[PDB]
Order: C-alpha cells, then sequence, then structure tokens
C-alpha cells in the first residue's frame, strides 16, 4: 500500500488485538503480550466517524421525479422528460459510486499511514538502543521489563 | 527483548471496492444503501393517500354517478388509481387537456364541492339522464334540454366570492341524428358560450353518429377551467350545453403523485413512499425506486454501496 506498512513490511494483522486497530506487542522475561494504542486508535476512530457522518449529510438529499402523463401528441415532451430523468439518475449514481470508491482508497491508506507513523514514532524514541528486524519489530539492546515497555508505549522512553 | 508495532485482523468477511482493486477485505465497513421496503402503500408525513378503486380522477371531478362516495370531499398526501378504477366519463366523449386536469387535481391536497348554478335558475329542463351513466347523470353538470317544446336562450352568471379559485366543468352535446337534436333543443343550429374576465369560449354542435361507445352513437365533448377569486363566470346557450352545476375548490399542496398500482394499502406510516412499498431509514441512499417521495434518501441504481471504516483485513496465517 501507499505507506508501506499494512500488508507491507508488517506482513500480517494480529487477531489478538481486540481493542483497536493499531497496537504494540512486547516480548521480555515476563512474557509476551499485545494491546491497542489508545491514542492513535481513538484519533483514527474520530476521523473516520466524521467522514461517515459528513458523507451521509452531504449525500442524503433526495431528487424528485414525478411520473408525468403525456398525450399521444406529446411524444417529444415525453422523450425530453425521460432524458432529464435518465441523466439525473445517471449523474447522481456516478457521483455516489465514485465518492465511495475514491474515499475507500483514502480510508485504507490513512490506516496504513497511522501504522507507519506509530512505527516511526517508536523508532525515533528508541534511537540506537534498538535495531529494526524489518518486520515491524525493534530488538532492544538492553533488558526491558514491563515498566520499561510502558515508557515506550506511552512515549516517555529514556534513551531517545 | 523486543517491542513490535502491529494492526488488527478479524474474521470479518466484509469487502469493499476501490478504483485500483475490488473485493478488498476490511475489518469494518458500512453499507450506505437501503434496499428494503414494506411492500405497502402507507400514509406519509402529509397523511393518508386517496385510493381510487372504482373511479378515475376525471370520474371524480365530473361526478360520475358511480362515484358518489367521493362527493363529500377528501384530502390526501398522494393519489392511488387502482387498475380496477374504470368509472370515468360514462357518456362517450373526451376531456380537453385531460393530463393537465389530472395533474392540477393531484397537485392539490383536497377538494370541496361548491354549487355554481342552482337548478332553479334554468327555464328549460335539467334532469336529463343516460343509460350509459347508470340511468342517471354527472353530479357536476346538468344536461339542459327543452321544456314545453321550447328552449329560450339560457343566460346564467356566477361570481366567485369564496376567496379561492374554483375548478368548473361543462360539456357540449353532439346528437347522433337531426331528430334527436331538434327533439332535445328545438333547433339544429345552436351557439353556446362559456366566458369569464379571462376566457371567451364558444361552441357549435355537429350532428351525426360516431362509432358505438357504451352503446351510444352520440357524444359530449368535455371541458374545464378555473374561476379565480372575484371573477365572474357567464354561460349562454340556446342548445347543446351540458351546464356547470357544481365546481370544486382545490386547496393545499400534496406530494403531487398519481400511483397506478394494485399494491396493498396498509394501516402504516412511513417517511419514504414508493410505488413498490414504503421505508424508514437514516442511510443516505436507497435502490427501491426513482419515483420515491416524502422524506427520502437519494435514489441510486446499484445493489450495494459499502464504505470502508476499518483497515485492510490481513490474515496472519
Ligand atoms: C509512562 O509509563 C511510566 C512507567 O510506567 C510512568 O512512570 C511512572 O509514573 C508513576 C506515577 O505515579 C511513578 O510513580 C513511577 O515511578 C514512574 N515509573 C518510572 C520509574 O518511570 C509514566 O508516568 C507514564 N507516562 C504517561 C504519559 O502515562
Ligand atoms: C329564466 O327566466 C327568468 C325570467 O325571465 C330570468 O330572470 C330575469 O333575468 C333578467 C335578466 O337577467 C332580470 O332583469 C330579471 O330581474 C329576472 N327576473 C326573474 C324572473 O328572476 C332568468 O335570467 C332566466 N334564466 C336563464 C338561465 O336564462
Ligand atoms: C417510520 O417512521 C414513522 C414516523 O416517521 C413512524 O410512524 C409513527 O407510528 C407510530 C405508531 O404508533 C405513531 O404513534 C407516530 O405518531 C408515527 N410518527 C409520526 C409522527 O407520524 C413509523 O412507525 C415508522 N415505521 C417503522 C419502519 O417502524
Ligand atoms: C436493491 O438492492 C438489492 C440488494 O443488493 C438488490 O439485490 C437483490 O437483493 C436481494 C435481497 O438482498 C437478494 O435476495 C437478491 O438475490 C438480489 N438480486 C440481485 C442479484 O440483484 C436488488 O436487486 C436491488 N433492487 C433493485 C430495484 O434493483
Ligand atoms: C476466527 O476464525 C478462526 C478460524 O475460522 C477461528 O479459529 C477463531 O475462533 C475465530 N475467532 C472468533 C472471531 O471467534
Amino acid at each position: 500500500g501507499l505507506f508501506g506498512a499494512i500488508a507491507g513490511f508488517i506482513e500480517g494483522g494480529w487477531p489478538g488485538l481486540v481493542a483497536g486497530w493499531y497496537g504494540f506487542q512486547h516480548s521480555n522475561d515476563q512474557g509476551v503480550g499485545m494491546a491497542a494504542d489508545s491514542d492513535s486508535t481513538q484519533k483514527a476512530i474520530d476521523k473516520i466517524t466524521s467522514k461517515v457522518n459528513n458523507i451521509v449529510d452531504k449525500m442524503n438529499k433526495q431528487y424528485g421525479i414525478i411520473d408525468h402523463e403525456f398525450s399521444e401528441i406529446e411524444t417529444r415532451l415525453n422523450m425530453i422528460n425521460n432524458k432529464i430523468d435518465d441523466q439525473i439518475q445517471d449523474i447522481w449514481t456516478y457521483n455516489a459510486e465514485l465518492l465511495v470508491l475514491l474515499e475507500n482508497q483514502k480510508t485504507l491508506d490513512e490506516h496504513d499511514a497511522n501504522v507507519n507513523n506509530l512505527y516511526n514514532k517508536v523508532k525515533r524514541a528508541l534511537g540506537s538502543n534498538a535495531m529494526e528486524d524489518g518486520k515491524g519489530c525493534f530488538e532492544l539492546y538492553h533488558k526491558c521489563d514491563d515498566q520499561c515497555m510502558e515508557t515506550i508505549r506511552n512515549g516517555t522512553y529514556n534513551r531517545r | 527483548d523486543k517491542i513490535c508495532i502491529g494492526y488488527q485482523s478479524t474474521n470479518s468477511t466484509e469487502t469493499v471496492d476501490t478504483l485500483t482493486e475490488t473485493n478488498v477485505p476490511v475489518t469494518h465497513a458500512k453499507e450506505l444503501l437501503h434496499t428494503s421496503h414494506n411492500g405497502m402503500l402507507c400514509a406519509t408525513n402529509l397523511g393518508h393517500p386517496l385510493i381510487l378503486d372504482t373511479c378515475t380522477i376525471e370520474g371524480l371531478i365530473y361526478g360520475n354517478p358511480s362515484c358518489d362516495l367521493l362527493l363529500g370531499g377528501r384530502e390526501w398526501s398522494y393519489i392511488v388509481e387502482r387498475p380496477s378504477a374504470v368509472n370515468g366519463m360514462c357518456y362517450p366523449g373526451n376531456v380537453e387537456n385531460l393530463e393537465e386536469l389530472r395533474s392540477l387535481f393531484s397537485s392539490a391536497s383536497s377538494y370541496q364541492r361548491i354549487q355554481i348554478f342552482p337548478d332553479t335558475i334554468w327555464n328549460v329542463s335539467y334532469s336529463g339522464t343516460s343509460s350509459a351513466c347508470s340511468d342517471s347523470f354527472y353530479r357536476s353538470m346538468r344536461w339542459l334540454t327543452q321544456k314545453n317544446n321550447a328552449y329560450p336562450i339560457q343566460d346564467a352568471q356566477y361570481t366567485n366570492n369564496r376567496g379561492k379559485s374554483i375548478l368548473f366543468m361543462w360539456g357540449i352535446n353532439h346528437p347522433p341524428t337531426d331528430t334527436v337534436q331538434t327533439n332535445l333543443y328545438t333547433r339544429t343550429d345552436t351557439t353556446t358560450s362559456v366566458t369569464t374576465e379571462d376566457i371567451n369560449r364558444t361552441f357549435k354542435p355537429v350532428i351525426g353518429p360516431r362509432p358505438l361507445v357504451n352503446g351510444l352513437h352520440g357524444r359530449i365533448d368535455y371541458y374545464w377551467s378555473v374561476l379565480k377569486p372575484g371573477q365572474t363566470l357567464r354561460v349562454r346557450s340556446n342548445g347543446n350545453l351540458i351546464a356547470p352545476w357544481y365546481g370544486h375548490i382545490l386547496s393545499g399542496e400534496s406530494h403531487g403523485r398519481i400511483l397506478k398500482t394494485d399494491l396493498n394499502s396498509g394501516n402504516c406510516v412511513v417517511q419514504c413512499q414508493t410505488e413498490r412499498g414504503g421505508l424508514n431509514t437514516t442511510l443516505p441512499f436507497h435502490n427501491v425506486s426513482k419515483y420515491a417521495f416524502g422524506n427520502c434518501p437519494k435514489y441510486v441504481g446499484v445493489k450495494s454501496l459499502k464504505l470502508a471504516v476499518g483497515l485492510r483485513n490481513v490474515p496472519a496465517r
């Protein structure tokens, strides 16, 4: 994808990440575990929720078409009316279909960007204290217990 | 020790399309298209529809003797004309500008009859009837004929002081033979005029047999017009006039629809009504019918409009 993280260098998703879209998994003497990153997930939730609400608000207006009756000598008017109706329908259907297709691409790429940004934030915080394994993980050069891991997650890691 | 960044995967089977890929698996999605309806004709925020099961709109307007249940007046959100509605113009003849009459009527939200010319004003017979019209005649007009072998020039006036426009109707009879013509109007050469401050219409009869319709060779050409507030309607005739008797005061604005279906009606209320059924929804689109009316989403001719909410669903395994 555009930002290279989702289905990118971070090859697969985690079924164990139940609370949100993005998160951290740590591995140390005490064990292995994962949890969603609340900050990044909630910000993403608010944005997509706004996009959905705005699309609904912008696209829910109806257009009115009455099935008018025409006499035998109003065939031209009948055709002109049909032309109007057919194009009103075709233009709006095109607008609706394209808006969904195009925004879908943006939505998927925005998630990719959020994962990329979270990854880069941690990379920057760790500095030379870790090496990238190239699959989304950072191999720490020093022992890091649960409290240490928490400073990385909440962005207060000391050694940046 | 290590810490990794990752993203959620689920057993969601939802998929969405983009311009560069179709059926993309996603963790969460939202269908924006409403596709269900109740298969019934219901009331809308404007009220219940006027359902015509035996009479057509013009049959009601002209007062076909088989439509008496409608004489009392009605109000509606929309009109439904059942395929069983066959009582229109019982006596052979056509309505000038019928499509406009039906449109005007359907656009209103109610009608109330008003008497224009009382039976007492005439100096000729007014109770003419026909076997084609249930051995009776229209409730909106009077078939004026000779009385005591005489038909003096009839000249009647009516001024609209109701503050609202009045839709009125009249007709011109065309007998099948010269005997019927003289027999009914005493003369074969007549002149009828229907005038107001705005219109100046005149008519002449043409005797002769037309093809059989409802067992009759004669005809009645039907006409209509609208008397605005303050205007005066004047009719003059020395024969062949099917005089205005009662007119209609049209009021308000309905959805302005005339649905022609046998779809079941129900004791229900909906936001959006279509000729296929009604619906309630907060989704922005629907694919039920482009003819939908009321408080509706936007009609779009597709089967689905799935918007991605979550991310691409990528299985680890
Ligand atoms: C990030 O996590 C660290 C470690 O869990 C938090 O630091 C602790 O803060 C508490 C405050 O009650 C202190 O009592 C501890 O001594 C701290 N632990 C150490 C040794 O660092 C820190 O507060 C968290 N920061 C955020 C933004 O939540
Ligand atoms: C029927 O005949 C009566 C009487 O001839 C008409 O009424 C008269 O009409 C004139 C002119 O409109 C008035 O000046 C008189 O005052 C009226 N007198 C009566 C008897 O009311 C009446 O107009 C005729 N009706 C029709 C349809 O022609
Ligand atoms: C669709 O919405 C309409 C109103 O928007 C609902 O109609 C209500 O029906 C109840 C039935 O007891 C009435 O008490 C309310 O007064 C009605 N609302 C109004 C103001 O008209 C209708 O029930 C909804 N239908 C569905 C799909 O449940
Ligand atoms: C409106 O949308 C529906 C839903 O996509 C269209 O599809 C039918 O939906 C029903 C119920 O979900 C299925 O049982 C049918 O098999 C679907 N038929 C197909 C293949 O389209 C439905 O056709 C649409 N209606 C209109 C008026 O086009
Ligand atoms: C998800 O699907 C897998 C494979 O079908 C199954 O083993 C697992 O229990 C499912 N998890 C859920 C959503 O309960």
